[PDB]
DNA sequence: ATTCGGCCGTGTACAAT
RNA sequence: AUUGUACACGGCCGAAU
């Protein structure tokens, strides 16, 4: 053991140069897909590179700053038929409709959310970070309710009822209310097969085409090793 | 591909008269201090603790107060001592003030009230009454009918005997392997307003004791008094010790995030500047700015044995401002580990430093080391708050304050109020 | 201005010795 | 408000140019 995994999945391979165009800032940058604005210029990496036909290496400072959002408008192309992402931006939005059988779910509808980040370190190595959200909604009505704020309306009783179901999909307690011991391996086990069964592909990884490389994403948590030094 | 190391295997708890207790066992620590007293005993002028509440003959509050005499006797040994009951028969706050008014007459230094519901403004509104005068306990009977009295009030009176002036515990932290002067920074959000404060730490006896602390200040107003948090911490080390700023002046700052130039490492360098061209720090200081964030994308699976939970400590990044710690391990029980939810960890991020990267490596570690040695150090009970004790403590004396000012309440300050230093009130 | 990272409030529950 | 740990909402505060 001694191991932590850290929520991260490794972008194994990634092109080593990445055509990027930049282009001077301009007042009206929408935020736009494959665009990034890092200083004061605005880079037209990916789709959008017929103006400078530019290359920027691995070591370059823009590079690391810009492929950031490279790979996120490049992971919000292949998603599977659930899923439908929300927001992109910062990070991506991916939801999920929940249908598992849990107790009064013609009530109360449970929806999966999937938040997709990234982090780089020591500059040559990358990841994508991924977090979970569930979100309370009204199945008649698909509105956004707290535990407390349905109380004796929807049901006294179904404050037991979804709060349960909640901790259980989210994989902190039991489907019955109480706790059990492997909550903490299965609230990743469930982030990294809901990443695999949203992006399309069962398989360990999928091999993204970019217009500049393939990149592929490892889709498992990043070990981090025991290194005391 | 990251690497985490662990602090070496230690903390143990003192508690006066020599300790050998360890941590993140509750059991252990209250069978330590049945056996051994606390750290400093807080007996007073007045060998006498009321207890204030509406219910008369009620068997739970009966039990409640035999179980208070059975345990503040035996394992808070705050000996010579009685509890004494006052009736206010009317949950009106009017009325419980003048009741607990009866208690500050006869000269109790102990009111560990009851409130009948959960009556958010009554319970600051006299909380400020009752904290800015007598040390205190406020607590509520709605959530007392329900759970068992004996983990309830195990820590009800940890955080009594530390607000009766004394310390319940203090830890195993060298004098060496660690910040001289820490100056923390906590915060709590009302109308989307930052509220900070600063846990001001001195070494007093050589090892950290979160000596004195400081009044909540809005965001406009932080950085000057940061500089004069830093002037006064100096002066105060001085005052109380005839050593020197060898090995640190670090901060801690959550709720908010320091600037890398032109903000709170810039008022920093200066102060330090200052200090440095008046002889009071020595040459080789330094300014180690800091950052401290509790919510964040991240979490770790640890091993699988612990609970799949991550060790009491970890440092998972390297050569990045960015830092993770793990401080809440699942606590071992005479079965084994406590079931536990999948817990956040706290992430550690050197905004600005001027280590100028000889030992960068060693120093970070030597702030770390002292982070998770600095969050076990709160007082409020049994359980740490995974912050450091100058990030729990600004932010409990903020919220405590705050709430009393949006309610008009009796004001606090530990300003003004000299006697609130060295006295946990704002548990 | 955007990218990117958090961030603390009020109410459900769960459990320690 | 015995404490934490979580949780869901509501509102969001600020790092880097």
């Amino acid at each position: 053991s001694g191991i932590l995994y850290i929520n991260i999945y490794p972008i194994v391979n990634y092109p080593e140069t990445i055509k990027v165009s930049a282009i001077p800032y301009y007042e009206e940058f929408l935020p736009g897909k494959w665009k990034k604005r890092i200083g004061d210029l605005i880079y037209l990496y990916g789709y959008g590179i017929e103006n400078e036909f530019d290359e920027i290496d691995n070591s370059n400072a823009l590079f690391g700053k810009i492929f950031r959002k490279y790979l996120l408008d490049i992971l919000s192309e292949n998603i599977a038929t659930p899923w439908q992402l929300k927001e992109l931006g910062s990070t991506l939005r991916l939801v999920k409709e929940i249908t598992e059988n849990y107790e009064f779910s013609n009530i109360i509808k449970l929806q999966y959310e999937l938040i997709i980040n990234v982090h780089h370190w020591q500059n040559t190595n990358f990841g994508i970070i991924v977090d979970l959200k569930i979100n309370i909604l009204d199945r008649e009505n698909n509105q956004r309710i707290s535990y407390t704020k349905i109380k004796d309306k929807y049901g006294e009783s179904v404050k037991k009822k979804i709060w349960v179901s909640v901790q259980a999909f989210h994989r902190h307690l039991t489907p019955e209310g109480k706790k059990y011991a492997t909550a903490m391996r299965d609230k990743f086990n469930l982030l990294t097969g809901l990443l695999k069964e949203a992006f399309g592909s069962s398989e360990d990884e999928k091999t993204f085409s970019t217009p500049d490389g393939e990149i592929k994403i490892v889709f498992k948590p990043l070990e981090i090793v025991e290194v005391s030094n | 591909m990251m690497e985490y190391k662990i602090v070496e295997n230690g903390l143990t708890y003192r508690i006066g008269n020599g300790a050998s207790v360890p941590i993140s066992n509750t059991g252990e620590l209250i069978k330590g201090l049945r056996n051994y007293g606390p750290y400093e005993v807080p007996s007073l002028k007045y060998n006498q603790i009321a207890l204030i509440h509406n219910n008369q003959f009620s068997s739970l509050i009966n039990q409640l107060k035999s179980q208070i005499s059975s345990k503040i006797d035996e394992v808070w040994h705050i000996h010579n001592i009685n509890i004494s009951e006052f009736i206010y028969d009317s949950p009106h706050f009017d009325s419980i003030k003048s009741q607990v008014d009866n208690a500050i007459d006869t000269g109790v230094d102990g009111i560990m009230l009851v409130l009948p519901e959960y009556n958010t403004p009554l319970y600051y509104k006299l909380k400020s009454y009752l904290i800015n005068s007598i040390p205190s306990q406020f607590m509520r009977y709605d959530i007392l009918s329900n759970r068992n009295l004996t983990f309830y009030v195990d820590n009800l009176l940890v955080q009594f005997v530390s607000k009766l002036g004394g310390k319940p515990w203090i830890l195993n932290v060298d004098p060496e392997k660690g910040s001289d002067i820490i100056i923390g920074t906590g915060a709590t959000r009302i109308d989307n307003v930052n509220l900070f404060c600063f846990a001001m730490v001195f070494k007093k006896d050589g090892t950290m004791l979160w000596n004195e602390i400081s009044p909540i200040v809005t965001s406009s107003e932080y950085l000057t008094y940061l500089k004069s948090t830093i002037k006064k911490v100096v002066y105060g080390f001085k005052k109380s010790n005839p050593d020197w700023d060898v090995e640190k002046l670090t901060l801690h700052v959550s709720g908010k995030r320091p600037k890398m130039k032109d903000g709170e490492t810039k008022i920093l360098k200066e102060t330090v500047e200052e200090l440095k061209k008046q002889e009071m720090v020595s040459r080789d200081v330094k300014y180690a700015i800091l950052h401290l964030n509790e919510t964040h994308p991240f979490w770790v699976m640890g091993d699988p044995n612990n609970r799949f939970h991550p060790y009491e400590g970890t440092k998972v990044k390297l050569s990045s401002k960015r830092y993770l710690l793990t401080l809440l391990q699942p606590y071992l029980k005479r079965n084994g580990l406590e079931m536990v939810t999948p817990i956040k960890p706290l992430s550690v991020e050197i905004v600005s430093d001027n280590w100028t990267s000889e030992e960068y490596y060693h120093n970070v570690h030597e702030i770390l080391d002292e982070i998770y040695y600095l969050s076990k150090m709160n007082w409020r009970g049994f359980r740490s708050r995974n912050l450091p004790v100058t990030v729990n403590y600004p932010k409990l004396v903020a919220g405590i304050i705050a709430n009393v000012n949006r309610y008009g309440g009796y004001p606090i300050n530990p300003e003004g109020n000299r006697s609130l230093q060295t006295n946990p009130w704002f548990l």
